[PDB]
């Protein structure tokens, strides 16, 4: 009862978290998977208290305790 | 007799491996690290009792080292800082 | 009874990152397709298919002198 | 360069506007104004 | 007991976040201190302090030296905008003043 | 802009209280520059501590602790 919700185990595609373009590859500053060059601009020089939220809509947040 | 020479070393012999230091340069960075201590954990119970808190969590030592730090120094700092808190909690 | 491994299927593509495969859409048409193919053999071929062994084992071939 | 483009504009068939200095910088080439506002220009601030 | 595993390491840092929890709790900065304190003070003194020794072996590979000395220290404190900011009314020992002479003073 | 409300008069009646005879026109932009960096400092942090204080409204408090924070200590408000 209330635990038939069932995970997955499958390769994933994985897709922007800013745009909703499809992007192949990540950052190692703020983790944040991007389309192109523009998008990596706007990434590194937006304000601090945000490239945790677009972590917090795509979820696993890990907001400190 | 306690002192932070030992992590000062560790820390020297990872970011320039070759390199030493002297007794007189190990004397001033142990005053270095017990300086920044002071200042960032006096800040810190400010904030706390300004807050009616009564404990220093790692919010407090987030937001002392964005006071007391200068831009980018702040900057890196907050990230570091952080990085270790996440990998604590995750092991 | 030919076989051929044409690449790896794109649903199964990003499971690493940097592996080197040929990533290919799933074919969407059948899974049987069934065509027929009228053909011609001359009889050379036939006569060096039988003397000599020909181009699918004959790996000693990349030599080349004798 | 802005002088230099001119005259390869002028003389030049096979240099066109888009392999400018100022075509390469402006809003019809990045995705973020088609992302936030469209095909359309920019908001100048209006009402509606 | 199972293994001890010392919190630096738990923790990915060669500071001791131990001696950190002490200083914090003991040093009566508050009533009650969590783990995470210690865990980000001890991060943020690691990363000055790398910051600092690095820009005075630089200093000290500039003037071939294998050694750090005060003076190193002292070059390297001071030709950063921020560590300057950082210890702007702070001085150290042996560590001399950065080489300057105004123009007006320089030969014409 | 802003900052231009900060006026040529203004910045007059404040030298004259400083015991300033003669003004040259050049000193109304500096002042006015170095008016901002001066609130910039004193607002990053007040904000700093309106932050930390989950709160949405910068306080007296708030500002007072900044000024305390650089050593401008200000008497009369908390």
């Amino acid at each position: 009862t209330n635990i038939e919700s069932a995970p997955s185990l499958a390769p994933m595609k994985h897709y922007c978290d800013v745009t909703g373009l499809p992007a192949p590859y990540l950052d190692p500053k703020t983790r944040l998977r991007y389309h192109n060059k523009e998008i990596f601009a706007m990434i590194r020089n937006l304000p601090q208290g945000m490239g945790e939220q677009f972590l917090e809509a795509r979820g696993a947040h890990t907001v400190l305790k | 007799k306690e002192s932070y020479s030992v992590y000062v070393y560790k820390v020297l012999k990872q970011v320039h491996p070759d390199t030493g230091i002297s007794s007189k340069a190990m004397g001033i960075m142990n005053s270095f690290v017990n300086d920044i201590f002071e200042r960032i954990a006096g800040e810190a119970s400010r904030l706390a009792h300004y807050n009616k808190r009564s404990t220093i969590t790692s919010r407090e030592i987030q937001t002392a080292v964005r006071l007391l730090l200068p831009g980018e120094l702040a900057k890196h700092a907050v990230s570091e800082g952080t990085k270790a808190v996440t990998k604590y909690t995750s092991s | 009874g030919a076989c051929k491994r044409v690449g790896r299927s794109d649903a199964y593509a990003t499971e690493f990152d940097l592996e080197a495969e040929e990533y290919v859409p799933i074919p969407k048409g059948e899974v049987h397709k069934k065509k027929e193919i009228v053909q011609d053999v001359t009889l050379h071929d036939l006569d060096v298919a039988n003397a000599r062994p020909q181009g699918g084992q004959d790996i000693i071939s990349m030599m080349g002198q004798l | 360069i802005r002088s230099l483009e001119n005259d390869l504009l002028r003389y030049d068939k096979t240099f066109s506007y888009d392999m400018t200095l100022d075509a390469q910088r402006d809003w019809s080439k990045s995705l973020l104004h088609a992302f936030r506002y469209g095909p359309r220009p920019f908001d100048p601030s209006s009402q509606a | 007991r199972a293994k001890a595993k010392t919190r630096s390491s738990r923790a990915g840092l060669q500071f001791p976040v131990g001696r950190v929890h002490r200083l914090l709790r003991k040093g009566n900065y508050a009533e009650r201190v969590g783990a995470g304190a210690p865990v980000y003070l001890a991060a943020v003194l690691e990363y000055l302090t790398a910051e600092i020794l690095e820009l005075a072996g630089n200093a000290a590979r500039d003037n071939k030296k294998t050694r750090i000395i005060p003076r190193h220290l002292q070059l390297a404190i001071r030709n950063d905008e921020e560590l300057n900011k950082l210890l702007g009314k702070v001085t150290i020992a042996q560590g001399g003043v950065l080489p300057n002479i105004q123009a007006v003073l320089l030969p014409k | 802009d802003n900052i231009q409300g900060i006026t040529k008069p203004a910045i007059r009646r404040l030298a004259r209280r400083g015991g300033v005879k003669r003004i040259s026109g050049l000193i109304y932009e500096e002042t006015r520059g170095v008016l901002k960096v001066f609130l910039e400092n004193v607002i990053r942090d007040a904000v700093t501590y309106t932050e930390h204080a989950k709160r949405k409204t910068v306080t007296a408090m708030d500002v007072v602790y900044a000024l305390k924070r650089q050593g401008r200590t200000l008497y009369g408000f908390g």
